[PDB]
């Protein structure tokens, strides 16, 4: 895969491909969309990966 | 492009940069030697006995007017990054030597200007810097060659006032051409350390007061302070003066942390009353017992003591200020005492009559000290019919202490007049043909540049600087180089050493080293990033 | 038990593992080489003891004046030789440095070391095997840690403090990372989380 | 005001996956007006 | 006109994807490396940048250059982040670096505009990197003459030729000189903190002077210090943390007097204690006194009358290369002064070098640390001078602890790039467009060093061809003669690590740039 | 000291700089629309009014440029179209890379 460079609110750059961390800092408002990215914490809590 | 890709997208780099400028070329190298003429061009109309002087408005509305260049080029509101060094120029110049205060921008102008046609002949920037310090080690090395002095610094001062009126000359002091010199060689001679070759510009004070005139400018062997007797029907004639330095109010003492006295009693409110008068009486006696007959004190009195000064016959002085105190010690041999207790005859100062003096209408009551033992500070009291000519005469003085200190530090000179400038000038082109190699064009540009000041000399005497110039140039070549220099009214011929035209070997070094070097870091630029407007 | 210390400078290659703790701080004194490193951990500042209700100092006569500083002069020579007595090699606040600490640590050889992060102190205490003291230093007896080789070094322009240890190594782990740019240190620093956690 | 050096002041691109998925989502939403203009069980549209 | 849902997904976030953002992003790479592209080589010139409070900075140095150039671009600013390392890693590394790196990306630029995912692209830049980096390693060259004159000579050309490419022309000798025997005056940590550098204006470059010890520059004094002549020949230096006031309070007493008897005594005693203080630090041959805390009008004239000297509020850093300098301690208390914690030097004077007055400490044989004064006609101008100092240390620094060099100016690129093609020569497939590509950005070096100053750039480029084709690989671009000269036999040497962490941070800019394919740029900003 | 004229003047690397971007901001236009296997364009003019094409010929004839370097490549076109009558589309990509 290939690397995003995200700028968030803070004006902070962030250069990876780590999805867990991208999807922090995109600011999404749609209020379901927003929960299939919660979702991802609890994969990142139990194991850390996938 | 940028804010337009090829794509269509904007294309941002760098914060702003639709604000901003960039121009490298030759363009950068140009824009900053046309600048330096803007400067050069100022500093030109103010050089030699005849240089005008420059009227300066402050941005308060006060104004000055003024010959120093060190006055006119640091009341600037020039907003250039290379012209702002051209000042630094002379700030160099003023700091080390304290002379060339024109001498080193109209050089290092030259030097920019004699450059342009290098550039437009095809030489690389760089080579044209590099090739300045070819001719340059040149013009430093003859420059040493003839010098000589008698100047002993004992009493054979002759050269030394010759020195001083050199450089007073070009002042607008030349009422005093004669009474200025004299004193600016008695002011430094008489604190001098001739162990060292160190003058301490700090045992050299200079006051005045607006009135009279100039010739009324004198040198005080002592101290001048703002007088104000505590007791106004004090005596104000002391004819033999044990002075006492003190740094301790006339109260009763109080500690220095917090207090808060506890009285509870009626003999505790009384008791305390008696005590109190006791102390008023103790600091008084304390100090006639040491033979003291006049007192000076950093702090004031009060109205207790002032009536014990009295019946004591003890006169005495009120908030004198921490340098004032420091000075009036020294300068009478005495010692700073901390308190009353403390006083002893060791410490008390010796000096002869004291005197205030009444300045016409005013209040004013100066001091004056005639006599005093072995002293190694004096006092100029500068006098002048406005405030424009005694601030002036304060420059005009300053250069003067300056130029002797440096004949302390090196007693080695040079002759004046445009003739060493001319003679270097000779010299560089003699050897800027040994060999040309590629810095041929270089080095006679440095040769040329170094004619600038007997031309601009000549301008401003009236001259043609070319009937001029070919003249001397030629004389100094037929025969054995004399010390074969310019002037306005000739004063028969231009022989420097019958005109007396005495100028300093290491200031013309530090002249020629510092306009080098600034030339050097400015020439060598190609690119400027100066931000344009706010928004 | 694994931390990460990331350090500008050259590329991946020069990243290394080392069995300690090590920290971004300065000495503040000339006592950076430790060898033998018995170390005391302590939660009060190293500026004497004052009260909590209140505290004013009078003072009637001069006498009382006049010896008062003394007393503080002696108080704080015993408090440092307390632990000088008992082989302190390194004292570790969490607070400041008094002029006279200091006096005292350079006369008794007693190296400082300032961690204003109360979880630095509290993973240097688990790593060192030492009990942290909100008192005064007393003749600490039992409570200090044990370190194999305490020192100083300048690595990517930045002086560190190092608490290695060679024998009780299995404690505490630091992964080490350099790289040319921050978006790289940051990028590998996840990357060992990953494994860290697939672990 | 200097203005920037451009071509085709004040114009749009686009291009790619944008516009061949946008025009046949811009065909599907046209296409639902007349849904139910059908069968021979349809409904009147008040225009 | 298409991203126009009933309900937004984020905010307003601005997003690009594909092959024009990473034409973008090499072109962001390109257009920031002009700031240097002319600042490189003996002939290359200054720049003059203005910031936000009117003041310019006049320098040549890339460490010094993109930090002030306010680039906001995401890709731009990788090119500036190693310029951040290479500061503390090398030294030199700085604009050579910069260029390579910004080269990297335009020889792959017009290919990645049509296929040839970066994935193959960044695995061609780690095999040519690591072919090159091993390279230098088999032609580096060492010494085998240590502690010898030898070896003095190899610090001195070091020196010689860090101080390149700075507003130095005649001065090298003069400079180089002092830098080498400065760092020798060090312990075996050659620590940088212990050498300082300090301005004072007035006098040309040849005028600065290099002292064993220390100075102060002599700040606030009170009332007295025109005494206390400054004439010594074997001077004791007391370093002092004592506070020498008459009003020094603890801050938390109050003295409650109920009789005349202890007012007085109080009035007394606040003044015995300063002396007492005074009188313990006398009795110790501690002529000099200096410390960090005020000393006041009491103790000033105590000390005049003792013929001794004091200055107070001489800042920590100065007070801790006293101590170093002068071989003695710092003591806190004056309780427990002995002659055993002074200092100790042989000529202490107060100087009037560019008018200002400095405390000069000299004569202590035993002097860890020193410090370099220098004096020049403007502010910039010795800026610039410090700056060129710094560097010189820091390579004569390394230079004493790693010998091995290699030839300077394009010598060792132009041997990399050969090494290169007979490697690529070898290897079938695609790898063939992107090893040479590696390998043809490493020209940049001898090019820029000769488009700065002309030297006929294109004939005398294919000079370096000819002969490294051929015969040695030392030769490179002379600056006297417009020709090719022989830098191993001119001593023109560097330090090996100088290329080799050029190599590694170039390559891993490359891959940062070519990895990315998306750009998110949230739109809250304030 | 400049030049008294009341325009904008920009010479040396400027302007050679500045028509290799306009000259490429044209080829990459047709470029996309090049053999069997390119795809067309719809062009939509600010009243509405939508044209379907794919030649080099008519989108260039429609499209409007500024850039007096990118006016050289549409007046190519133009004569492609008179002198031959097919092909116009190497000759604006071949041009532009000349220039590159």
């Amino acid at each position: 895969g290939m690397n995003k460079m995200v700028i968030n609110h803070l004006e902070k750059l962030f250069v990876t491909n780590d999805a867990a961390t991208i999807l922090r800092e995109l600011e999404v408002q749609h209020p379901a969309a927003k929960m299939i990215v919660m979702a991802s914490h609890m994969q990142e809590q139990e194991v850390g990966d996938g | 492009t940028l804010a337009f890709d090829e794509y269509g997208r904007p294309f941002l780099i760098i914060k702003d940069q639709d604000r901003k400028s960039r121009l490298m070329g030759l363009e950068a190298l140009k824009s900053h030697i046309m600048a330096a003429k803007a400067v050069a061009n100022t500093m030109r109309t103010s050089l030699g006995p005849n240089g005008l002087d420059k009227m300066m408005v402050d941005k308060d509305g006060d104004v000055t007017v003024t010959n120093d260049g060190a006055t006119i080029l640091s009341m600037m509101d020039v907003d250039h990054q290379i012209a702002k060094l051209m000042v630094e120029l002379s700030k160099s110049q003023d700091d080390e030597i304290g002379d060339g205060t024109t001498g080193v921008v109209v050089l290092a102008g030259a030097l920019l200007e004699e450059a342009e046609q290098l550039l437009d002949r095809g030489i690389h920037p760089i080579r044209i810097a590099d090739g300045y310090e070819q001719a340059a080690r040149v013009a430093i090395e003859h420059l040493d060659k003839i010098s000589d002095s008698v100047l002993v610094d004992i009493k054979d001062t002759e050269p030394l006032i010759q020195t001083a009126k050199t450089t007073l000359g070009s002042k607008v002091v030349n009422s005093c051409h004669r009474q200025m010199a004299e004193i600016a060689v008695n002011a430094v001679l008489t604190v001098a350390d001739m162990e060292r070759r160190d003058v301490d510009f700090e045992l050299i004070k200079v006051e005045g007061k607006v009135g009279g005139r100039l010739e009324d400018t004198k040198l005080i062997k002592g101290v001048i302070v703002d007088k104000d007797f505590s007791h106004p029907q004090m005596p104000k004639k002391v004819e033999d003066a044990k002075i006492a330095i003190l740094t301790c109010p006339f109260e009763p003492p109080k500690p220095k942390t917090k207090h808060k006295l506890d009285v509870t009693s009626v003999e505790d409110y009384k008791a305390l009353q008696k005590y109190e008068k006791e102390k008023f009486e103790e600091m008084i006696q304390q100090i006639k017992e040491t033979g003291a007959n006049l007192a000076i004190c950093q702090w004031g009195f009060d109205d207790e003591a002032n009536h014990l000064l009295l019946q004591n016959n003890l006169p005495a002085v009120r908030w004198v200020g921490g340098p004032e105190i420091e000075l009036i010690a020294i300068a009478t041999g005495g010692r700073i005492v901390p308190r009353f207790s403390e006083l002893t005859a060791e410490k008390l100062g010796f000096a002869g009559l004291v005197q205030e003096i009444s300045f016409g209408t005013t209040k004013d009551k100066m001091l004056v000290i005639e006599q005093c033992k072995n002293s190694r500070a004096v006092t100029i009291f500068i006098r002048g019919g406005n405030k424009m000519i005694i601030e002036e005469a304060k420059r005009s003085l300053h250069d003067a202490l300056c130029v002797i200190r440096n004949l302390i530090r090196d007693n080695r000179v040079v002759y004046g007049g445009g003739a060493a400038e001319i003679s270097c000038a000779l010299a560089v082109s003699q050897e800027a043909d040994k060999c040309p190699t590629l810095e041929q064009y270089a080095m006679r540009a440095f040769a040329d540049a170094l004619e600038v000041i007997p031309m601009a000399l000549s301008e401003n005497s009236g001259m043609n600087p070319i009937q001029t110039m070919t003249e001397v140039r030629a004389r100094q070549v037929k025969e054995m180089n004399p010390a074969l220099g310019i002037d306005c009214l000739h004063k028969g011929t231009n022989d420097m050493k019958q005109q007396h035209v005495i100028e300093t070997l290491i200031g013309k070094k530090q002249q020629i080293s510092l306009a080098t070097q600034m030339v050097r870091m400015i020439l060598k630029i190609d690119d400027i990033r100066k931000p344009g407007e706010s928004e | 038990n694994i931390r990460v210390c990331k350090i500008l400078g050259s590329g991946i290659s020069s990243s290394s593992v080392l069995h300690g703790m090590v920290f971004k701080k300065e000495t503040e004194g000339d006592v950076t080489s430790v060898k033998d490193a018995k170390i005391a951990v302590y939660s009060c500042p190293f500026d004497g003891m004052i009260t909590e209700t209140k505290g004013t100092v009078l003072i009637k006569t001069a006498e009382e004046l006049m010896n008062f500083s003394k007393g503080e002069e002696n108080l704080m020579d015993a408090q440092v030789k307390a632990i000088a007595d008992t082989g302190a090699n390194v004292v570790v606040t969490g607070g400041k440095v008094a002029d006279m600490a200091l006096h005292y640590a350079n006369k008794y050889n007693i190296m400082l070391v300032r961690l204003n992060s109360k979880w630095d102190l509290r993973r240097l205490c688990k790593t060192v095997g030492a009990t942290a003291l909100p008192r005064l230093t007393p003749p600490v007896l039992e409570e200090m840690g044990h370190c194999d080789s305490v020192y100083l070094s300048e690595v990517g322009d930045t002086q560190v403090v190092v608490f290695k240890h060679e024998k009780e190594d299995g404690a505490i782990s630091t992964i080490v990372l350099r790289g040319s740019t921050d978006n790289l240190m940051d990028d590998i620093e996840r990357a060992v989380d990953d494994g860290v956690n697939t672990f | 005001h200097r203005p920037v050096l451009v071509l085709s002041q004040n114009t749009k691109r686009e291009s790619g996956r944008k516009v061949q998925s946008g025009n046949i989502n811009a065909a599907k939403t046209i296409a639902d007006i007349i849904r139910t203009c059908l069968g021979p069980k349809s409904m009147m549209k008040m225009l | 006109m298409m991203p126009t849902p009933v309900i937004l997904l984020k905010e307003g976030t601005d997003s690009s994807q594909g092959i024009p953002q990473l034409v973008s992003n090499i072109s962001a790479c390109q257009v920031i490396a002009e700031a240097v592209r002319t600042t490189l080589g003996p002939r290359g010139m200054d720049k003059l940048i203005v910031d936000g409070r009117g003041k310019a900075t006049i320098s040549n140095d890339g460490a010094t250059i993109l930090k002030l150039l306010d680039v906001v671009h995401p890709a731009a600013k990788t090119l500036v982040d190693i310029a951040k390392s290479q500061d503390a890693e090398v030294g030199d590394g700085t604009t050579s670096v910069t260029l390579l790196a910004a080269e990297f990306l335009k020889q792959v630029k017009p290919y990645v505009e049509e296929g040839l995912h970066p994935q193959i692209i960044i695995r061609a830049f780690r095999t040519a990197t690591q072919l090159a980096v091993n390279k230098i390693k088999e032609i580096a060259v060492t010494v085998k003459k240590a502690d010898k004159v030898e070896q003095r000579k190899l610090l001195e050309k070091c020196a010689m030729t860090a101080l390149s490419s700075k507003l130095i022309s005649q001065q090298k000798a003069f400079f180089a000189k002092m830098v080498v025997d400065a760092v020798m005056m060090l312990d075996d940590l050659l620590q940088l903190k212990m050498i300082g550098i300090k301005k004072v204006q007035g006098g040309a470059l040849e005028d600065s002077q290099l002292v064993a010890g220390v100075a102060f520059k002599k700040t606030f004094s009170y009332a007295g210090f025109e005494m206390q002549p400054k004439k010594y020949h074997n001077p004791k230096i007391a370093l002092l943390n004592v506070e020498l006031e008459l009003k020094a309070e603890k801050d938390n007493a109050e003295i409650r007097v109920h009789t005349v008897e202890d007012y007085q005594a109080i009035v007394d005693a606040e003044w015995n204690i300063l002396y007492d203080k005074l009188e313990k630090i006398h009795h110790s041959g501690a002529k000099v006194v200096s410390s960090k805390l005020p000393i006041g009008d009491v103790a000033t004239q105590y000390f005049a009358d003792r013929d001794m000297f004091c200055a107070g509020r001489v800042p920590e850093e100065d007070l801790k290369r006293t101590m170093m300098a002068c071989g003695g301690s710092i003591q806190t208390s004056v309780n427990a002064l002995s002659a055993d914690v002074l200092g100790r030097c042989q000529v202490f004077e107060e100087t009037q070098i560019g008018g200002e007055r400095y405390n000069f400490f000299t004569g202590c044989p035993k002097a860890k640390t020193c410090t370099f004064i220098l004096r020049g006609g403007a502010e910039q101008f010795m800026e610039e001078t410090e700056r060129s100092l710094h560097d010189a240390i820091m390579i004569v620094r390394r230079a004493i602890k790693n010998d091995s060099v290699v030839a300077g100016g394009g010598a060792i690129e132009m041997e990399l790039s050969k090494y290169l093609r007979d490697y690529s020569r070898t290897i079938p497939g695609k790898q063939q467009l992107l090893i040479g590509a590696y390998a043809k950005a490493l020209e940049i070096i001898p090019r820029q060093l000769c488009d700065n100053a002309g030297f006929d750039a294109t004939n005398i480029l294919n000079k370096l061809r000819a002969r490294h084709a051929q015969g040695g690989t030392w030769y490179g671009v002379d600056i006297n003669n417009e020709d090719i000269a022989d830098n191993f036999e001119a001593f023109v040497w560097e330090p090996a690590m100088v290329r080799i962490n050029a190599l590694t941070a170039a390559s891993e800019a490359a891959c940062l740039i070519v990895s990315v394919d998306e750009t998110i740029k949230n739109p809250r900003s304030t | 000291g400049p030049l008294s004229v009341f325009g904008d003047r920009s010479t040396g690397e400027t302007i050679r700089s500045q028509n290799v971007m306009a000259a490429a901001s044209i080829a990459n236009i047709v470029k996309s629309s090049l053999g069997p296997v390119g795809l067309d364009k719809m062009l939509v003019d600010d009243i509405g009014d939508v044209t379907i094409t794919n030649d080099g010929a008519t989108i260039l004839k429609l499209l409007e440029v500024e850039h007096p370097a990118a006016k050289v490549l549409c007046e190519l076109a133009d004569l492609q179209d008179k002198e031959v009558g097919d092909g116009t589309t190497s000759v604006v990509i071949i041009a532009a890379e000349l220039l590159k």
